[PDB]
């Protein structure tokens, strides 16, 4: 028991029970400073207006 | 229903969004899930007209 992952080889060589938590691959990156959208003076309105 | 028709010998396999729980797995075997999900509540958009 523990944090063992269920893949094809391990499941073929060792019997596994039903999963109890979701797992997957996810990339982790640092915070990137964003930029403001240009032409912000036209935001509280519409071009049709 | 569908599980009752399966147990009665009508069909052999089931390809449908069937969940996994204890009561249904006590009688039939379930393979590894192909998609994970959960339960939530769906309501209508408020859209305040103040």
């Amino acid at each position: 028991v523990g944090s063992l992952t269920i893949n094809e080889e391990r499941s073929e060589v060792v019997d596994f029970s039903v999963p109890f938590i979701e797992t997957g691959i996810s990339v982790m990156v640092s915070r990137s400073n964003g930029t403001v959208s240009p032409s912000a003076f036209l935001e509280p309105f519409s071009a049709d207006v | 229903g569908m599980m009752g028709e399966l147990l009665s010998g009508q069909a052999d396999m089931i390809v449908a969004p069937l969940t996994i729980n204890n009561e249904r797995a006590q009688y039939i075997e379930f393979s590894k899930p192909f998609k994970y999900q959960g339960l939530t509540i769906l309501v209508k958009k408020e859209i305040p007209r103040s």
